[PDB]
RNA sequence: AGUAGUAACAAGAGGG
RNA sequence: UAUACCUCUGCU
């Protein structure tokens, strides 16, 4: 995908 | 993709695969407030499985009870209880006939029990209904309450200390007219202090005489409550835990059964688990060596639906006396009281139910006793419904019972009925086209019918159907199946060919007993052992489930390893401990050790396992005889724990006593109510007990038999052993006269 | 806490519980709490799922991808609930799944 | 024959007939209807969402609050919160509170 | 409210 | 009747 919902990176 | 676990089973057979079908990671489920709806449920629907039978008004309790035994035989499926004497008789003399000696051996080894067998006997045993306090007891307590208010009547013949005289007062105790019992009730005092008045919450007892009935209600009692815990069903159901008066009576007549049971090879009681397999291998292998190549084998997968509420008290004392056919009539006698007694039974109805005002937003609470007097509007319809049943079984607080049975009352004696069914099948007795044979344990069978063509099965089906249901046995329909002999199931065995793993039935039994840091870890690795041979328990997981459980174990206990960074009420003291000890592989995982375990050591217990690393204090230390930790009980108790798989048994395990076998607090709810003297009576018995143990060491092995006084004998013990020690020995003179004058003057005290 | 696969050691935060009273007598007797959890799930696009819950949007939190930083509301699923002595005791065994 | 006997007597309708079993025969099981199931988990599953640091304790060390305001003090961007979704039988401004 | 599920918890008892 | 407190209990 393009992202983790659950462990974003931020 | 989604994802279906039950895709597998179109590779795995299912009994390959059963562990998926077992939901036990997970709370099992447990009732809340009342089980006074499923007592009275119980009893309702025993009566409806029996209502074709005659009434009858009790002489001495005025009970209704139901009697269905030799009524009209059933016309439909639905649960019956309409039991055929002459049927019974007729499937035991059929059991005498196929063993020959076994009944008189049996009755033997029981007359041999009944004359050696002591009063201490009920001392073990599961919990007992104690009409002394209407209440649940432990069964000594209930013992001792039960012979306490016998003695302060006439009643005293078990002061010889034999079983049998005890019985003998139970009889005897039921022509009393005026039983008086002790009470107890809080009382409010009010007194001074330094410098106001404060009430003050004591506790009086007050004498209380019974009529003839009331005793008579109270020792043909048995009390109820909901089973907790309970896997694979959706709704909860009834339990029931014997009294006083019966148990005695129980035990022999179990006993007897017992001793048939050993001696059937269809019987699955009393036997283990890899028994259990190894006599369904037998049946299966004697069916088909006494078969021809023509013939063919159905095993019918058995359930034996409403099991206790349609064996009958009734038919029990038919089967009891059957059995003990040309013995002498008092040994008949005296075994066929608890059938009497289960015939005139009567049941507490519980706790009761609790009211609720959403208006008022108040909870209030009503006995059971109180189902007779109030007003309906309080309740739901089917609750309503179901006291107006009640109602007509109502005597002084309890429900008549006459016919049926309820769980927990009786154990092995329906299994021979059961056992004698399967026993009808031997080809030498139906001489038809079709025979049978197989297991049985409680309501739960395996089947093996054997015949011509497949028309034979079903003659053999419905002939064993119908002969159980001559003896108020039903086969549920719902839940019992029938295939070709191959696969079958017994008991949450699964047989695929030969038997296989169901691992998943041992999931719970995986994780910290809770009975000590000493206890746990042996009872934890000796649970990965025997899962290793007799549940199929891989050495992988089974390595994993040893990492788990020391997880488990150093949590639980706040034991973590003594170099972890963890931080709980007791890494500071074993931080110190590992500091100070030079061996540190020597230390227990209980005092921040590492943990030794891997398959090859599973079976040597901790202690052992780390004695060669130990420092000598520390080990001095741990294993200290003289340590304050330990609570020093009997020989045959020490180094057991209780499980819960069966009813409740005990667990033995290997464990060497060091600090960590010590026990945890008691329960102090009692505290606050009337019983609270128990906990005083508790602590005078003890130290009773600890002196005579100095003078009787032996005591703690083999309990010491007498009919003397506790301080005559030790007295008597106290005068010769200091004659011997001076006499010959190592005591001065003038100590003897010291010794001899206290004995003199405790025997002036009386 | 947990370790990726590229080695590092991490602490996890994923919200907080607020326990209530616990006088835990009998084993189903009930504590109850509430239980704030953060996430990204937007819940009006199923809201069957959170009938017992209060969700708030609580912030905004910039998020990395292959070669873009989105921008995305924080949630915070709010609830009351309850538990048992017999079923903490159980979740504190869940490892023997 | 006291068996055999009674065997006569009794109604032919007390049997146990054996019908055979075919899976193609055999329906699905229903599954009933109503209002849709609601999440009942102690704690989200899926749409959990985490703060974390990088720490190199072991799986359980550190002081749960002390660790819990490290992993708060990664994320900036807080709001003002707002309810986004009511639980309808909830007073949900205490929630917010 | 919430837990829960055939009946309960959402403290009980006392200093009345 | 309301509000503080105080004591015992957490399988009894
Ligand atoms: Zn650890």
């Amino acid at each position: 995908p393009s992202y983790s919902p659950t462990s974003p990176s931020y | 993709m989604d994802v279906n676990p039950m895709l597998i089973f179109l590779k795995v057979p299912v009994q390959n695969a059963i562990s998926t079908t077992f939901p036990y990671t997970g709370d099992p489920p447990y009732s809340h407030g009342t089980g006074t709806g499923y007592t009275m449920d119980t009893v309702i629907r025993t009566h409806d499985y029996s209502s074709r039978g005659i009434w009858k008004t009790n002489s001495e309790t005025g009970a209704q009870q139901l009697n269905p035994i030799d009524g009209p035989l059933p016309e439909d499926n639905e649960p019956s209880g309409y039991a055929q004497t002459d049927c019974v008789l007729e499937l035991i003399e059929g059991l005498d006939r196929s063993h020959p000696g076994l009944f008189e051996t049996a009755c033997q080894e029981t007359i041999d029990a009944i004359q050696q067998t002591r009063v201490d006997k009920l001392t073990q045993g599961r919990q007992t209904y104690d009409w002394t306090l209407n209440r649940n007891q432990p069964a000594a307590t209930a013992l001792a309450n039960t012979i306490e208010v016998f003695r302060k009547n006439g009643y005293k013949l078990n002061e010889s200390g034999r079983l049998i005289d005890f019985l003998k007062d139970v009889l005897l105790s039921f022509e009393n007219d005026s039983m008086e019992v002790t009470t107890h009730f809080q009382k409010k005092k009010r007194i001074r202090d330094n410098k106001k008045m404060i009430t003050q919450r004591t506790i009086g007892k007050k004498r209380v005489k019974l009529t003839k009935k009331n005793y008579l209600i109270r020792a043909l009692t048995l009390n109820t409550m909901t089973k907790d815990a309970e896997r694979g069903k959706l709704k909860r159901r009834a339990i029931a835990t014997p009294g006083m008066q019966i148990r005695g009576f129980v035990y022999f007549v179990e006993l007897l059964a017992r001793n048939i049971c050993e001696r059937l090879e269809q019987s699955g009681l009393p036997v283990g688990g890899n028994e259990k397999k190894a006599k369904l291998a037998n049946v299966i292998k004697k069916m088909m060596a006494k078969s021809t190549d023509e013939e063919l084998s159905y095993t019918i997968t058995g359930d034996n639906t409403k099991w206790n509420e349609n064996q009958n008290p009734r038919i029990f004392l038919a089967m009891v006396l059957r059995i003990t056919a040309g013995q002498p009539e008092w040994f008949r006698d005296l075994l066929a009281v608890a059938p009497i007694m289960f015939s005139n039974k009567v049941a507490r109805l519980g706790r009761g139910y609790m009211f609720e005002s959403k208006s008022m937003h108040l909870r209030t609470q009503i006995s059971a006793e109180n189902l007779s007097d109030i007003n309906l509007r309080y309740f739901n319809e089917d609750t309503k419904k179901k006291i107006e049943k009640i109602r007509h079984l109502m005597v002084e607080g309890t429900a008549s019972l006459s016919p049926g049975m309820m769980m927990g009352m009786f154990n092995m004696l329906s299994t021979v009925l059961g056992v004698s069914v399967l026993n009808l099948g031997q080809r030498e007795i139906l001489k038809r086209t079709y025979w049978w044979d197989g297991l049985q344990s409680s309501d739960d069978f395996a089947l093996i019918i054997n015949g011509h063509f497949k028309e034979d099965i079903q003659q053999g089906v419905n002939h064993f159907y119908r002969t159980c249901k001559l003896v108020g046995i039903n086969m549920s329909q719902k839940k019992s199946y029938i295939n070709k002999t191959g696969t079958f199931e017994f008991t949450s065995f699964f047989y695929r060919y030969g038997f296989v793993a169901n691992f998943s039935m041992e999931l719970p039994s995986f994780g910290v007993a809770g009975n000590n840091e000493s206890a746990d870890m042996s009872i934890g690795t000796t649970v990965i052992k025997t899962n290793m041979i007799n549940n199929d328990l891989g050495p992988a997981t089974a390595q994993m489930a040893i990492q788990l459980f020391i997880k488990d174990y150093r949590y639980t206990y706040r034991c973590h390893r003594g170099d972890t960074n963890l931080e709980t009420r007791r890494t500071k003291s074993i931080k110190r401990l590992w500091t100070e000890t030079i061996s540190k592989a020597g230390l227990l995982v209980a005092d921040g050790g590492p943990n030794p375990y891997n398959l090859r050591n599973l079976h040597i217990p901790e202690v052992c396992l780390k004695w060669s690393l130990m420092d000598p204090d520390y080990r001095g230390r741990l294993c200290n005889p003289n340590n304050p930790f330990v609570h020093h009980m009997e020989v045959e108790s020490t180094n057991l724990a209780v499980v819960m798989p069966g009813p409740a048994k005990s667990l033995e395990y290997d464990a060497v006593a060091t600090t960590h076998s010590w026990t945890p607090k008691r329960n102090r709810s009692i505290l606050n109510t009337n019983q609270r003297g128990i906990l005083e009576d508790e602590r005078i018995y003890q130290k009773c007990c600890q002196v005579f143990e100095k003078f009787f060491p032996s005591s703690t092995y083999r309990r010491p038999i007498g009919m003397a006084s506790m301080l005559d004998a030790m007295l008597s013990r106290a005068r010769i052993d200091a004659r011997i020690d001076l006499e010959s020995g190592r005591i001065s003179s003038q100590d003897f006269s010291e010794i001899t004058n206290t004995c003199k003057a405790i025997e002036a005290l009386k | 806490k947990c370790r990726d696969t590229s080695g590092q050691r991490r602490t996890n935060l994923y919200g907080f519980i607020i326990k209530g009273r616990s006088h835990l007598r009998n084993d189903t007797d009930v504590v109850n709490f509430i239980s704030l959890e953060f996430s990204l799930t937007d819940p009006r696009n199923e809201i069957h799922k959170w009938e017992k819950y209060c969700v708030l949007e609580i912030g905004d939190m910039e998020i990395r991808t292959s070669i873009s930083t989105i921008m995305k509301p924080v949630y915070l699923y709010v609830r009351t609930n309850g538990t048992s002595k017999i079923k903490m005791k159980w979740g504190m065994e869940m490892r023997r799944c | 024959g006291n068996i055999e006997a009674k065997l006569g007597a009794m109604s032919e309708k007390v049997n146990a007939q054996i019908e055979s079993f075919d899976p193609r025969t055999i329906r699905e099981l229903e599954l009933p209807e109503g209002k849709f199931c609601t999440q009942r988990s102690k704690f989200l599953l899926m749409d959990a969402m985490k703060l974390s640091v990088l720490n190199p304790a072991h799986e359980g060390e550190g002081i749960p609050m002390k660790d819990a305001k490290a992993c708060l003090d990664t994320f900036w961007g807080w709001k003002k919160a707002t309810i986004i979704k009511k639980h309808e039988k909830g007073v949900n401004t205490n929630y917010l509170m």
